[PDB]
């Protein structure tokens, strides 16, 4: 036609919009999003992968939940192996992992895993890539680092966003917490940021943001 | 919110 | 320190957060944002630059405004030259241009310029770069094109956003209008987009978004 | 080994990889690459587009060889209209433009157009996008600017594949001349750069480089 | 001619351009570049980091030359602890690691580590970020994946500056071997690619390439 | 909103 | 290599 | 050019 554009095929990660929720024992679409995994933790030993793994079931019990079931089941099996059903937003697959909650490892908690109850449906898209970072910018002082860091969420209520920017204006002085994935550590951490549109530079954070296929958390070539 | 387990 | 990062100097466009509103005759910070400039228009002949130019004054009259003054002053001088004061977000400078509104050119309106009343303070940052675009995506069907297109705004009320995403969810079926700058045409145009998070692909638009110094509207090396 | 990647359709520019219909009267694949087009020039008035346009024929005479025919035919029609056949690497199409050479213009040349003889087959790929630029870097001092500049070729007294990196080492102190397209000026200009790997920073130029579909010279949505 | 550009401070990785303190015991600048580190290997247990770590000394013996000393010293201490001096292009610092070579591991090698002898001075720059990848492209079939893969070097039977583009033309049908780092696996692997400029698409590999600060291997915020 | 002039 | 016309 | 140890 008159269009100066046409179509071409490109390689994209499997973790994309071909979803598909095939198929969750228990039927749900929600679970516990594995965020930070402390080192030498039970969660680490079980091979739990930050951002990519979702805890779907423990000892056969489905977690359509955000309650205290998981917490209580871990506490009741406090030094025994418990079987977990894990969903990967990377492989789009379910796998069984053995994990032994414990107080005897040197960290915090029984698994040493920071989690959040959310849906894994299209979670691999909802990523904000930190691009350039100005000196003395809010992002810099908060701990955000260029290109290595990926913003994957915040602490949010009442019913609000799935999208990042809709928070930056809300906390125009009120401090803000961010869930940040780093591609070197392959792990999540919390970042305290103080949005300031008057900080004397770019935007309210002083950093660039990438969204989309060019700005996703990297994936290995093979399962 | 997030919490450690 | 323990930081694995340090600081380095880089080249950035003058049009950045060193603002500074030096200095508007009349004192304001707002004016008429020059969007689309039709070809063979009076606005084109006057050298009005899409996105970068702001109309600040006509025949000495300051436009702290969003009313019918400009419209009426153009209509009263309907085939005479009128003097305009223009502010450039590119050069951060004021210049005088002669422009002759007319009905005798072959386009629409007396200047052939689409405008919007807004503030020019930090307008060079508020740009959303269209990155990759999926086939049959809402962005594709709306007319959005990869890398060449820059989203610079929408039609908005009641008091709401300056940021783009906070609209994509609002119009989850309701059609949406976007102001898009294309780096080949060096011009603005309106794009009708139908956000659909269930379109079977990435996000609600099916395109990537870049924001920041790596994703700004390009600037020539010299004034 | 199951791949964690799959295929998806995306929008790409028509001239990518210009694949493949030559349809050229005269039979060749080579012509005169339109580089810089001076302002208020006969060439500007004729609508010649820098980088994208190729002069393939004048008054019916095919330009298969880097000789003085084109210069001489313009000189013989020195204040009369001449018909040129133009090929666009943007539209992949042929069009005729009327142009009137002149001695009265009185800038440099009869048309005010800088050209070079090369092939148009896949010329839209041979582009290097200048990304970030360090302060006091060779790129900075030579005049190269971040994101706005695109390196589209060079002059070689010696002989190489013109490939960018394959020249930077050859000219490890010896100055190098580059042809640079700027997406704001929509024009080409010459940049003399002095590659220095011992300069206080990254690489030998002190700038980033992008290559590919994410780093092409932008194209308007329609023909 | 007033420049429309100015200078601003931004965050860059410490090893950029690693500038410049060598502080090396033994005096050299060269060592053994740690490439692939096998899983559950002695090298893995010793904490050797692929691409970033350089083995400079073993048991006090400096490794200034590409010989069999390192192999032989490991072989003489075949089930005993060995002290290695390690240089990191990430931290620009030296550390000692204890490693116990073994025949019982029983993967390939005594440590299970792929290495190559080169200089660590400015090795964090010599990286090519694989961007987009076309379907059925040479890059696709060789195994290269978009955004996750980083090309960090190659093997040459002939002799060149190893520079990427300066090899792709040399190997215009002849296969080429590449060393590729993946930010998910945090490991190196070998990719045999067959450059073909006559393949149905962009360039000879069918992929995009990024170079510079926007395209470096990611680094954690802290040492 | 935007409007032509 | 370039020249003006 | 690479070799395992």
């Amino acid at each position: 036609s008159t269009s100066l554009y046409k179509k071409a095929g490109f390689l994209v990660p499997r973790g994309s919009g071909s979803s598909q929720s095939v198929e969750i024992p228990g039927g749900g679409t929600e679970g516990y999003h594995v965020l930070r995994v402390q080192e030498n933790s039970p969660g680490h030993r079980a091979g739990l992968e930050p951002f990519f793994d979702f805890i779907v079931s423990i000892n056969g019990s489905r977690l359509n939940k955000d309650n205290d079931t998981l917490k209580d089941l871990l506490k009741a099996n406090v030094e025994k192996p418990v079987k977990m059903l894990i969903y990967s937003s990377k492989t789009l697959e379910l796998r069984e992992a053995s994990v032994t909650p414990s107080n005897l490892w040197g960290g915090q908690g029984l698994l040493g895993v920071s989690i959040r109850f959310c849906s894994f449906d299209g979670a691999n898209e909802n990523v904000w890539h930190v691009l350039e970072v100005e000196s003395n910018s809010p992002a810099a002082l908060a701990g955000l680092r260029p290109h290595s860091d990926y913003i994957i969420g915040a602490d949010t209520v009442m019913n609000e966003s799935e999208d990042l920017f809709s928070l930056i204006e809300t906390h125009e002085a009120k401090p803000l917490k961010l869930y940040v994935y780093n591609t070197d550590t392959d792990n999540c951490r919390e970042v305290i940021i103080t949005p300031n549109s008057a900080w004397g530079g770019e935007g309210s954070l002083g950093c660039g943001i990438g969204y989309g296929y060019l700005h996703r958390i990297p994936t290995r070539p093979f399962e | 919110s997030s919490f450690v387990i």
